[PDB]
């Protein structure tokens, strides 16, 4: 065979999904898929392609990752991610990120540049800064829509 | 949760998954997305990214399971994904996307819907939410 | 086919490990094995036995867990554990523990009492306190021996 | 890293692993011990606890692998432990203990030593460091 790629924006979709949001989601999926296809046609390695595509999915506020992440009960964002390169089964993962613009790229750096495969919370925030990645205030990741839903989730918890 | 799996022209597979986790979670809660073998796995023959109830994906080592079933039961990608979704998930709800080193691509899920898009070099392309 | 039990205190042991330490390690392993054997003879469930045995391993400063844990580069301790019950594949795990005396028991509580399967760092410390388990200063877990080994580790 | 695996008179298997991790580790670094399927796994058929190089155990989902090789290849406990240790570690150095629901116990490791002790109701009992 030749190249193949899939992208996802999560399971658990409610069947009453508004058409308008269904269209936004397909348009985003298409954009991300095509971004990966473009890299694959340009002979970019698989490990670089999954990183570049998940970065786009992180940046767009629609799905639950990066900016647009679900909120904690405190109303803030704690993000996590993992990446794996198949040929030598190389792994990188991060949890508890609060300022890192693109969690998946920090997981990549754990894979390539740490003796460990998983770094989390304060140590992962330290590592991001040693590595010089883009970091921002947590409020950056928080969107009005998610504040709205957090409210609901809380009260629903009766 | 979002994710991407890719096999390139060299037959190398990779997988990536990223998430904000569950709404209203308490600080420090870790789901399946950053856990190798649960939310993400890739090896010689496949790359897999999972999404859904963290509880089910972790106890079912779901991403590793696609690879284990390819390796130990000899199932090809599409049937291995079928097997994992059918036999490995109990009351739990999850889905996954996967590619094989031979350039196939698959998605499977046992809930109402899953946002995904898939493509192969020969020209197949699908963008889907529902069955 | 009857009950069965194994315990371990880690792989990779220095071949120049002295006889006295060898005996100490075997003596600890035996004490922990015997604790588990007695529980199994008393028909205590597998999941309760693994927890009680690992608690004893954590408490003893010999092996690398609980008090006696290896040290971070700052010379402090960060502990982690997981537990799994086979019949329904129920899971609990904890990382980033700095004040919780028996990490395996917090993993048990994540399994039994949390909607999540894994809690870590500050949130795990909060959870420990919500559950009322024993907590202590981090220095509690630091032993002179490990301070010395860390110094060697840093060359 | 310390651990315990048990099968009880009812044939229920369980597993537990606890650690301080790697000496001189930087803060926030997470190893294989708290990762289900890597450091620790139990199911209908076995309970497993692993120890050694975190890198190798995580990437090979080693604890689940013992169970997968029993379930999918049909191997008995001792064969399955042998298979995983000899043929699913290459670079890596690790060891594991395991029980089966049929009441067997096994330990395997490919490094110099491993602190362990094993017993069965029928009277088998062993404490060891080297091979
Ligand atoms: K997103
Ligand atoms: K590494
Ligand atoms: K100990
Ligand atoms: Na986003
Ligand atoms: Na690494
Ligand atoms: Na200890
Ligand atoms: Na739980």
């Amino acid at each position: 065979g030749g190249w193949a790629i899939a992208v996802h924006g999560g399971a658990g979709v409610d069947p009453t999904l508004p058409l308008e949001r269904q269209e936004e989601a397909k348009q985003l999926l298409t954009r991300c898929l095509n971004l990966g296809i473009s890299a694959l046609n340009s002979n970019v390695p698989a490990i670089d392609v999954v990183e570049l595509v998940v970065r786009e999915l992180e940046t767009d506020p629609l799905f639950n990752s990066g900016r647009g992440s679900a909120l904690t009960e405190k109303g803030t964002v704690e993000m996590e991610a993992s990446i794996m390169d198949g040929p030598k089964r190389r792994c990188g993962a991060v949890s508890g990120l609060t300022t890192v613009k693109n969690p998946i790229s920090l997981a990549r750096l754990v894979m390539d540049k740490s003796p460990h495969s998983y770094i989390a919370f304060s140590g992962a925030e330290d590592f991001a800064r040693q590595q010089g990645v883009e970091v921002v205030d947590n409020e950056y990741f928080v969107t009005p829509d998610n504040v709205g839903m957090l409210k609901l989730a809380k009260e629903a918890n009766t | 949760t979002v994710g991407c799996v890719v096999v390139d022209r060299e037959g190398r597979c990779a997988a990536a998954t990223s998430t904000g986790g569950l709404m209203n979670k308490m600080t420090g809660r870790i789901g399946d997305s950053p856990l190798i073998g649960a939310g993400t796995y890739a090896c010689d023959v496949c790359g897999v990214s999972c999404t859904g109830e963290g509880e089910a994906i972790i106890r079912g080592t779901l991403a590793r399971e696609v690879a284990a079933v390819m390796e130990y039961k000899g199932l090809k990608l599409h049937q291995a994904v079928d097997f994992v979704i059918k036999h490995r998930l109990d009351e739990g709800k999850a889905g996954l996307i996967a590619v094989s080193n031979t350039g196939e691509v698959a998605c499977g899920f046992n809930c109402n819907g899953m946002f995904r898009a898939c493509a192969t070099e020969d020209g197949f392309m699908e963008v889907a939410i529902w069955d």
